[PDB]
C-alpha cells in the first residue's frame, strides 16, 4: 500500500508479528453515530404527500 | 374414439342389445382400425366386466344374488361364471357352495407387508438409473 | 429347556407338568415371578404364559453339550450371513 | 370456485339485475353443501349471519341444509328431491341437476359412514328414510364409482366400512404422485439424454 | 431464603425504581416496613 | 482426503474459544473484532459463520490464536417475570379491554383481518381515569394474553437525573421494542414528562420537553416501528402535549371511567 | 399383615378374614366404615399385582381374585383408572381387561434393540472370562 | 475392588519399546514393567509406566527375580517428576499368564494393596484390544471347592487425555480412517462386526467343547452368562414384530425413495445446464 | 421430432354418472316412501 | 507445534559463510514461521527437519485407541431418536426444495447454494436410512 | 365433529374406542417435497427444452 | 431520503445530548466528518429544537 493513502486519523492494520501496517482498514469511529447512516430506505413515496 | 364409446358404455351397463347395436353401426370402423376379434372377446369380457363389478362392491354377495346383477339364468351358471372369473384372476375372492356365498379376500392392511416395499424397491432402482444415465452423458468438448 | 421361538409356556403344559390343576398354576406363576426367579407376564384370556427370563443355575455335562450344539448352529447361521453379505458388497468395502 | 365466490360476496350482494337476494341465499347454500366440508359449512354457511338470516324467509332450504348438518338424514332427502326438482325447472343448474343430486347423495353417506365400521343395512336404510333394497342398489353404485369407502355384505345384511389408515393413504399417495412425478422426469431424461 | 423484614429510615429521595414493587413469595414471613 | 479437510474445519471451530464483540465487516472473508480482553484485532472469520447474522456490534466467538472468528453467540431486562392476572381477573370494561385489543393483540395474532381493509395497525393507545379504576391492571392482563413481550416503565424512570438519561432510556426501551418483533411497551405515568409547549426559560424543563421529543421521536420518524406496539397511563388526560396526543401515529384515546353501578357489581363478584 | 401388605403377591381377602379377622377384637362401630376401607386397600393392592403380572386377565376371574361381583370389581377400576392410578382398558363384550400399553412400534423395536445390545456386551465378557480361564487351566 | 482399568497410548507405545529394546539385544519372551496411574472412584487410569529388571527360569516356573530397589528408586524418581501418579500395578508382555504371575503380584502388593496386572500383548491382533487386566481376589468359594489364589478379570478400555490425542492423529493421519459414515465404511464396520461376533461364538463353543469333553473343569460364572445370552436371545417369528419391523423399514425406504427422487432431478438438472453450456460452445466456436 | 405420417388420422370434466335412471332422486324416493 | 534447533557458530555468518550448506533439494520442503524469524530463525540457530519414525507395531496399538468394537459396527439406532432424524432433515430438505424451484425458475427467467444444501442432505438421509435398514436385517438373521 | 377417537359398529352393537397414532410429518414434509420437486422438473422441462 | 442518490442520515430526536461533557461536540463534529467523507450527502434533523 502506497503512504499516500495512510492519512492522519485513519485505521491500519499491523502484523501481530513486527508491528508491520498490511491494510487500510474502513476508517470509522464513534459507534454512536457510525450506526445512524440510513441503510434501509423508507417506503414512503412523494406519492404518498398530498397538498 | 366416438364408436368406442358407444362400445364402452354398452359393456358398462351390460346391454348385450346396445352392444349388437354398436356392432352393427359401427362394425367398418372397427375392421378398418383392426379390432374385430378383440370386439367379441369382448362379449366375453363384458360379463367378466359385470362380475367384476360385483365383486369389487361387494364383500359375501350369494350366488342367488349374483344371478341377477349380473344377469344370468341359475345359481349354477353363476357357479361357473363366477369359478372362471376367479381363474383368470380379475376378481380374488373365494367361494362356498355348502351354503352357496362367495365371500371375497379380507383386505389386510398392506403396510405391515413387504407391498410397500417392493413398490418403493422398482421406483428407487428407476430413480437411480436415471441418476447414472444423467451422469452419464455430460460430455464435455475437448 | 424350551427355546425363545416357543418360549410362550400354555397353562395346560404347566399342569401336565407339576400336578396341580389349573385354576392356581396362576398362583404358581405368581409366587415364581415374585421370588425373582422368572420374569415375564401372564397373558390368562388365551391361557398363556409369557416367560422372558429364568434364574439361572448350574447345569451337568449333557446340558452343556446342549448349549454346544445350538451355538454351533447360531455359528453356521453367522458365518452364512457373513459371506452372504461380503460376497455382495465386495466393490464398497473400503 | 363458486362456493368461494358466493361466501366472498354473500353480505354485499349488490346485483339485484340478475337475481333476488332469495334466490342468491339458495344458491350459495347449494353450492356451499355441495363443496364444502363440515367444518366449513358449519363455519360460514350454518353460523353465517345473512345466509341464516334469509333462511328464516326461506323454510324449504333451511330445512334442507339443517337436515344434513345436524344428521338427520331422510328429511335430507326429503328436501333433496325437493331441491332437484327445483334446479331441474332452473335454467342455469339445469345440467347439473343429475351431479348435483348425485353429490349431495355421496355426501349424505360418507357423512353417516364417517362414523361407523359396521353399519346394519336396515338401520341405514331407517336412518335414510327408504328400504333395504333402494340402498344396497346405490351403495353398490356408489361404490363401484369409487366414491364411497364401504363394502357390503348381503348374505348377513352388513355394510363394513374399509376407510384407509392415515399412514396407508399417505402411503397411496405417495404411490400415485411420485408415480407422475416419475412419469414427467422420465420422459425428460430420455428425451435429452440423447 | 433466610421472618420479618425492617426496611426502616424511609425518610431520607431522588430515587423512582424502589417503588412498593410488591412481589409474591412463599406463604408466611412479613414485613414491618416503618 | 476432502472429508478429512472438511473435518479440519470443523474441528477450527474449536471449544475453548474466547468470546468477543465483531466491530465491522472490513472486506470478503475478513473483519475486525474487539476481544472481551478490550483490545481490538483485525481477522479473516472462517467460511460460512452465517454472515447474514455477523451483524455489526454482534457477540462472537474467537479462535484464542489468531483471534479468528469462529461462532455467533446467540444472546432480557423487562417481560420475563410472567405475568399473572387475567382477563377473568378483570370485571366490566368491556368497551376498554375491546379497544386495548384491538389496538394491541389483533394486530399480532390475526392481521389478515387488518390487511383486508387495508389499513395501519393504531400501534399507539392511551388510557384516561380518575386515580384508580383499572389500567394497569388491563396492562398486566394483555401481558397476561401476549405473545410478544411487555416491557413496562413509569415515566418517573425517563425523569431521572442527569441531562440526557431521560432521552437514553426511551430509545434503549424503543430499540428493545424494536429488536423484539411484536413487543409491547407501557409507559404507566406519562403527566410527569409528557407535557404543554412550555418556553423552558431554565435548564431543566427544557430536558424535560427533550424527554417529550425524544419520545416523540421514537415513536414516530425515520425509523417506522416494525410490529412494535405503545401503551400510555397519563391520569390526566388534558395538559399532555398536542404532539404526543397527535390524533395519527402517536395515540388512539381511551376512557375508563369510575365504576358505575355496573361495573361495581361486577367488581364485587370479580373479587369476592 | 404388614408382611402381606408389602409382599408381590396377592393376598385373597377371604382367607385374610379368615386368618388375621380376628384382630379386630381400630375397626369398632364406624370400624365397619374402617373395614369396607380395608376391603378397598385389599382390593387395590391386588389390582396393582394383577396389573404388574398379568396383561389380560378376564373378569370372570379377576372377580375371584377380588372377592367382588361381576359388576363391582368393574366399577372399582372403573374408578381407579378415571382417577389415573390403574392403567386398565376394558373390552366390556368379551372379557378381555387389559393392562397393556399399547406397544409403539418404535419401542417394541427399542427392546429388541436393547436385548440385542446386552447380548453382545455378555459374549464379549463372556468371552474375556473364558480366555482367562482357559489361560489359567492350560497352565497346570 | 476396581471395574474398569483405562489404560493410555503412552502405556501401550512404552510397553511396545521395552519389549522391542530388550528382544533386539537378548530373547526374554516376557519384559515385565511397573503401572503408573490415578483412581477415580472405581475407575483405575493408568498414565504411566516403566520396565523394572526381570529374568526367570522357564523350566522350574517359580524362580524369578523382579528388582524391588530398583522399583522403589525408579518410582521415587517419577514421583519427583510427576506426583499425581502413584503405582497401581504392574505388566507383563507375555500373551498368557505364567505360574509366576501371583508371587508376582504378591511382591507388587506391597507397594500398591489394589494392584492391576495389565497383559499387554505387543504382537497385534486385528479383533480386541491389546490389554486384558486381572486383580488378586483369594476368597472361600460359595460352592464349596477348594480355594486358591487366582485372578479375576477386571474390565479393560484405552482412553487418552488431549495431550495424547494431539500425537495420535499426527502420527496416525497417514492411514487415518475419516471419522464419518461414509457408506462404504459402515457396511464395512457391519462386516467386521459379523467377523468380531463369530469369532466369539467359536471361542465359546470351544470352551464349551472343551468342557464338555473334560478337559477343563466346569466354571459357573461362565455357565451363567452364557444361558443367560441364551435367555436373552429374541424371537423374530412373532407377528407384532414383524408388523413393526416391516412398518419401520417402509417408513426408511420412503425417505430413501424421496431422497432418489431429489437424486434423479438434481442429476438432470445438471445434465441440461451442460449440455446448454456445449451448445452455447458449440455455437460461439462455428460463429 | 418426427410425425408419424405411417399412421393416417361442454367445459364440464365428466366422469361417468350418464346412465339412464328413473329421474336421479325424485320418482325413486317417491315410490320408496310409497312401499314403505 | 514441534520444532528442532540448533546453534550458529559466532565465526560462521561473519566470516562469510552460510549457516549450513546444501547438497540435497530436501532442506526447503517445509518454509519457516515468522514467530521464528522475529526471534531469529536464521541468525543464531538453525531448524532441522522433523520426520516422524513409525513401526508397524505402533501404529496399531495406537490403532487401538478409537478402534470401534464389533458391537459398535453391529447395533442399532435408537429408533426414537432416527426417526426424529429423518422427520427433521426430510423438513429441512423441504424448505431447500422450494428455495431451489424458485431459484431454477428465477435463473431459467432472467436467463447454487439450494442444489448444494439438498445434494449433502440427501446424502445424509440415505446413507442413515440404509445403515439403519441393513443393520436390522442383519441382525434379525444373524440373532435367531 | 371429532371429539373423540372411537367408531361405532352396529353388528354386535359395539363402540370401540382406540388411540389414532399422530399423522406421522414425515410422509406429509416427502409429499410436499415431491410436489416441489414436480414444479422443478416443470421448470426444468421449460429451460431445457427450450434452449436446446 | 427514498428518492436521493445521496447519503442519507438522521439525527432526529435528543441524540446529542449525552450526559458526559466534551461529548455533544465531539458527536456533532465526528458526523459531519462522515457525511463530508460519504459526500453528497442529506443529514436529517428531527426536532432541532430540543438539539
Ligand atoms: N375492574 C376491576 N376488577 C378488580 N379489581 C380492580 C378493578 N379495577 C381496579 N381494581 C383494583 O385496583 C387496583 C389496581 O388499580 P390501578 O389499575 O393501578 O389504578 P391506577 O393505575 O389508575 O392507579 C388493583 O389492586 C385492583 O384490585
Ligand atoms: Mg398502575
Amino acid at each position: 500500500i502506497d503512504i499516500n493513502d495512510v492519512t492522519p486519523n485513519c485505521r491500519v492494520a499491523l502484523r501481530n508479528d513486527s508491528y508491520t501496517l498490511h491494510k487500510i482498514l474502513p476508517n470509522k469511529v464513534d459507534p454512536l453515530v457510525s450506526l445512524m447512516m440510513v441503510e434501509k430506505v423508507p417506503d414512503s413515496t412523494y406519492e404518498m404527500i398530498g397538498g | 374414439l366416438m364408436p368406442y364409446f358407444l362400445l364402452t358404455q354398452a359393456v358398462r351397463t351390460g346391454n348385450l342389445a346396445k352392444f349388437n347395436q354398436v356392432l352393427d353401426q359401427f362394425g367398418e370402423k372397427f375392421q378398418a382400425d383392426g379390432t374385430y376379434t378383440l370386439i367379441i372377446r369382448l362379449r366375453h369380457n363384458v360379463i367378466k366386466t359385470g362380475v367384476r363389478m360385483i365383486s369389487l362392491s361387494y364383500s359375501r354377495i350369494s350366488l342367488a344374488d349374483i344371478a341377477q346383477k349380473l344377469q344370468l339364468d341359475s345359481p349354477e351358471d353363476a357357479e361357473f361364471i363366477v369359478a372362471k372369473a376367479i381363474r383368470d384372476g380379475v376378481i380374488e375372492a373365494s367361494i362356498n357352495h355348502e351354503k352357496g356365498y362367495v365371500q371375497s379376500k379380507e383386505m389386510i392392511d398392506i403396510y405391515s407387508t413387504r407391498e410397500p416395499q417392493l413398490a418403493f424397491h422398482q421406483r428407487i432402482s428407476f430413480c437411480l438409473d436415471i441418476h447414472n444415465m444423467s451422469v452419464k452423458a455430460m460430455r464435455f468438448p475437448p | 429347556t424350551r427355546p425363545a421361538n416357543h418360549r410362550q409356556l400354555t397353562f395346560e403344559e404347566i399342569a401336565k407338568s407339576a400336578k396341580i390343576t389349573v385354576n392356581e398354576v396362576e398362583l404358581l406363576v405368581m409366587k415364581a415371578l415374585s421370588v425373582g426367579l422368572v420374569k415375564g407376564s401372564i397373558d390368562e384370556v388365551d391361557k398363556r404364559v409369557h416367560m422372558t427370563w429364568v434364574q439361572p443355575r448350574v447345569l451337568d455335562l449333557q446340558q452343556i453339550k446342549g448349549m454346544k450344539d445350538r451355538l454351533e448352529f447360531w455359528c453356521t447361521d453367522v458365518k452364512s450371513m457373513e459371506m452372504l453379505v461380503e460376497h455382495q458388497a465386495h466393490d464398497i468395502l473400503t | 370456485q363458486a362456493a368461494e365466490l358466493f361466501l366472498d360476496t354473500v353480505s354485499t350482494f349488490t346485483s339485484y339485475e340478475l337475481m333476488d337476494y332469495k334466490t342468491f341465499v339458495t344458491y350459495t347454500v347449494y353450492v356451499s353443501m355441495i363443496a364444502l366440508e363440515r367444518p366449513d359449512l358449519r363455519e360460514k354457511v350454518i353460523k353465517g349471519a345473512e345466509i341464516l338470516e334469509v333462511l328464516h324467509s326461506l323454510p324449504a332450504v333451511r330445512q334442507y341444509l339443517f337436515s344434513l348438518y345436524e344428521c338427520r338424514y331422510s328429511v335430507f332427502f326429503q328436501s333433496l328431491a325437493v331441491v332437484e326438482q327445483e334446479m331441474k325447472k332452473d335454467w342455469l343448474f339445469a345440467p347439473h341437476y343429475r351431479y348435483y343430486v348425485r353429490e349431495m347423495r355421496i355426501h349424505a353417506y360418507s357423512q353417516l359412514l364417517e362414523s361407523y365400521r359396521s353399519l346394519t343395512l336396515g338401520y341405514m336404510a331407517e336412518a335414510f328414510g327408504v328400504g333395504v333394497e333402494f340402498i344396497d342398489q346405490e351403495l353398490s353404485r356408489f361404490i363401484a364409482a369409487g366414491r364411497l369407502h364401504c363394502k357390503i355384505d348381503k348374505v348377513n345384511e352388513i355394510v363394513e366400512t374399509n376407510r384407509p389408515d392415515s399412514k396407508n393413504w399417505q402411503y397411496q399417495e405417495t404411490i400415485k404422485k411420485g408415480d407422475l412425478l416419475l412419469n414427467r422426469v422420465q420422459k425428460l431424461s430420455r428425451v435429452i439424454n440423447m | 431464603d433466610h421472618c420479618i423484614i425492617f426496611m426502616d429510615e424511609i425518610d431520607a429521595l431522588m430515587e423512582l425504581l424502589n417503588q412498593m414493587d410488591g412481589f409474591d413469595t412463599l406463604h408466611r414471613v412479613k414485613m414491618i416496613m416503618a | 482426503e476432502f472429508l478429512h479437510a472438511q473435518e479440519e474445519v470443523k474441528r477450527i471451530q474449536s471449544i475453548p474459544l474466547v468470546i468477543g464483540q465483531f466491530l465491522e465487516a472490513v472486506d470478503q472473508n475478513t473483519a475486525i473484532v474487539g476481544s472481551t480482553t478490550g483490545s481490538n484485532y483485525y481477522v479473516r472469520i472462517l467460511s460460512t459463520i452465517d454472515r447474514e447474522l455477523l451483524k455489526p456490534n454482534a457477540s462472537v466467538a474467537l479462535h484464542k490464536h489468531s483471534n479468528a472468528l469462529v461462532d455467533v453467540l446467540p444472546p432480557m431486562l423487562t417481560s420475563d417475570q410472567k405475568p399473572d392476572v387475567m382477563y377473568a381477573d378483570i370485571g366490566g370494561m368491556d368497551i376498554q379491554k375491546q379497544e386495548v385489543r384491538e389496538a394491541v393483540e389483533l394486530p399480532l395474532t390475526h392481521f389478515e383481518l387488518y390487511k383486508q381493509i387495508g389499513i395501519d395497525p393504531p400501534r399507539g393507545v392511551l388510557m384516561y381515569g380518575p386515580p384508580g379504576c383499572g389500567k394497569t391492571m388491563l396492562a398486566k392482563a394483555v401481558a397476561h394474553h401476549t405473545t410478544a413481550a411487555f416491557i413496562r416503565v413509569v415515566g418517573s424512570e425517563f425523569v431521572q437525573k442527569y441531562l440526557g438519561e431521560g432521552p437514553r432510556m426511551v430509545r434503549d426501551v424503543f430499540r428493545l421494542a424494536k429488536e423484539n418483533a411484536p413487543a409491547i411497551i407501557f409507559i404507566d405515568e406519562i403527566d410527569a414528562i409528557a407535557t404543554k409547549r412550555f418556553d423552558a426559560q431554565t435548564g431543566a424543563d427544557r430536558e424535560v420537553q427533550r424527554i417529550l421529543l425524544e419520545l416523540l421521536n421514537q415513536m414516530d420518524g425515520f425509523d417506522q416501528n416494525v410490529n412494535v406496539k405503545v401503551i400510555m397511563a397519563t391520569n390526566r388526560a388534558d395538559t399532555l402535549d398536542p404532539a404526543l396526543l397527535r390524533p395519527g401515529r402517536l395515540d388512539r384515546k381511551i376512557e375508563f371511567p369510575l365504576p358505575d353501578r355496573r361495573q361495581k357489581r361486577l367488581i364485587f363478584s370479580t373479587i369476592t | 399383615l404388614l408382611k402381606l401388605f408389602t409382599t408381590m403377591e396377592l393376598m385373597r381377602w377371604s382367607t385374610l378374614v379368615e386368618d388375621y379377622g380376628m384382630e379386630l377384637r381400630g375397626s369398632t362401630e364406624e370400624g365397619e366404615k374402617r373395614w369396607k376401607d380395608l376391603k378397598n386397600r385389599v382390593v387395590e393392592h391386588n389390582i396393582r399385582i394383577m396389573a404388574k403380572y398379568y396383561t389380560r386377565i378376564t373378569m370372570k376371574r379377576m372377580a375371584q381374585l377380588l372377592d367382588l361381583s361381576v359388576d363391582e370389581s368393574e366399577a372399582f377400576l372403573s374408578n381407579l383408572v378415571v382417577n389415573k392410578t390403574i392403567f386398565a382398558k376394558v373390552d366390556r363384550l368379551a372379557g378381555i381387561i387389559n393392562f397393556q400399553r399399547p406397544k409403539d412400534p418404535n419401542n417394541l423395536l427399542n427392546d429388541w434393540s436393547q436385548k440385542l445390545n446386552s447380548l453382545m456386551s455378555l459374549v464379549n465378557k463372556t468371552t474375556h472370562l473364558i480366555a482367562k480361564e482357559e489361560m489359567i487351566h492350560n497352565l497346570q | 475392588a476396581v471395574q474398569k482399568v483405562v489404560v493410555h497410548p503412552l502405556v501401550l507405545l512404552s510397553v511396545v519399546d521395552h519389549f522391542n529394546r530388550i528382544g533386539k539385544v537378548g530373547n526374554q519372551k516376557r519384559v515385565v514393567g511397573v503401572l503408573l496411574g490415578s483412581w477415580q472412584k472405581k475407575v483405575l487410569d493408568v498414565s504411566n509406566s516403566f520396565a523394572v529388571p526381570f529374568d526367570e527360569d522357564d523350566k522350574d516356573d517359580s524362580v524369578w527375580f523382579l528388582d524391588h530397589d530398583y522399583l522403589e528408586n525408579m518410582y521415587g524418581m517419577f514421583k519427583k517428576v510427576n506426583a499425581r501418579e502413584r503405582i497401581v500395578g504392574w505388566y507383563h508382555t507375555g500373551p498368557k499368564l505364567h505360574k509366576n504371575d501371583i508371587a508376582i503380584n504378591e511382591l507388587m502388593k506391597r507397594y500398591c494393596p489394589n494392584s492391576v496386572l495389565v497383559i499387554i500383548d505387543v504382537k497385534p491382533k486385528d479383533l480386541g484390544l491389546p490389554t486384558e487386566a486381572y486383580i488378586s481376589v483369594e476368597e472361600v468359594h460359595d460352592d464349596g471347592t477348594p480355594t486358591s489364589k487366582t485372578f479375576e478379570h477386571v474390565t479393560s478400555e484405552i482412553g487418552a487425555e488431549e495431550a495424547e490425542e494431539v500425537g495420535v492423529e499426527h502420527l496416525l493421519r497417514d492411514i487415518k480412517d475419516t471419522t464419518v459414515g461414509t457408506l462404504s465404511q459402515r457396511i464395512t464396520n457391519q462386516v467386521h462386526g459379523l467377523k468380531g461376533l463369530n469369532s466369539k461364538l467359536l471361542d465359546i463353543r470351544s470352551y464349551l467343547e472343551k468342557v464338555a469333553t473334560g478337559k477343563l473343569p466346569i466354571n459357573h460364572q461362565i455357565i451363567y452368562q452364557l444361558q443367560d445370552v441364551f435367555n436373552l436371545l429374541p424371537d423374530v417369528s412373532l407377528q407384532e414384530f414383524v408388523k413393526a419391523f416391516y412398518l419401520k423399514t417402509n417408513d426408511q425406504m420412503v425417505v430413501v425413495y424421496l431422497a432418489s427422487l431429489i437424486r434423479s432431478v438434481v442429476a438432470l438438472h445438471n445434465l441440461i445446464n451442460n449440455k446448454i453450456a456445449n451448445r452455447d460452445a458449440e455455437k460461439k466456436e462455428g460463429q | 421430432d418426427d410425425e408419424f405420417e405411417e399412421f393416417p388420422a361442454h367445459v364440464w370434466e365428466d366422469n361417468w354418472d350418464d346412465d339412464n335412471v328413473e329421474d336421479d332422486f325424485s320418482n325413486q324416493l317417491r315410490a320408496e316412501l310409497e312401499k314403505h | 507445534v514441534i520444532d528442532a534447533f540448533r546453534l550458529i557458530n559466532a565465526n560462521m555468518m561473519v566470516l562469510g559463510h552460510e549457516p549450513r550448506q546444501t547438497t540435497s533439494n530436501l532442506g526447503h520442503l517445509n518454509k519457516p514461521s515468522i514467530q521464528a524469524l522475529i526471534h531469529g530463525l536464521n541468525r543464531h540457530y538453525y531448524s532441522i527437519t522433523i520426520n516422524y519414525r513409525k513401526n508397524e507395531l505402533e501404529q496399531k496399538m495406537l490403532l487401538n485407541l478409537h478402534k470401534k468394537s464389533w458391537m459398535e459396527g453391529l447395533t442399532l439406532q435408537d429408533y426414537s431418536e432416527h426417526c426424529k432424524h429423518n422427520e427433521s432433515v426430510v423438513k429441512e430438505m423441504l424448505e431447500l426444495a422450494k428455495n431451489y424451484n424458485k431459484a431454477v425458475e428465477e435463473e431459467d427467467k432472467m436467463t447454487q447454494d439450494p442444489k448444494r444444501h439438498l445434494e449433502e442432505h440427501v446424502d445424509v438421509l440415505m446413507t442413515s436410512n440404509i445403515v439403519q435398514c441393513l443393520a436390522a436385517m442383519l441382525d434379525t438373521v444373524v440373532f435367531k | 365433529d371429532k371429539k373423540f377417537h372411537g367408531i361405532l359398529d352396529q353388528g354386535e352393537g359395539v363402540l370401540i374406542i382406540f388411540d389414532e397414532p399422530p399423522v406421522d410429518k414425515t410422509y406429509e414434509a416427502a409429499l410436499e417435497t415431491i410436489q416441489n420437486m414436480s414444479k422443478v422438473v416443470d421448470s426444468l422441462y421449460n429451460k431445457a427444452k427450450k434452449l436446446t | 431520503a427514498h428518492h436521493t442518490d445521496c447519503t442519507f442520515i438522521r439525527v432526529s430526536g435528543s441524540e446529542l445530548v449525552q450526559k458526559f461533557i466534551g461529548e455533544g461536540a465531539r458527536m456533532v463534529r465526528e458526523l459531519f466528518v462522515m457525511a463530508r467523507e460519504h459526500a453528497p450527502s442529506i443529514i436529517f434533523m428531527d426536532e432541532i429544537d430540543s438539539i
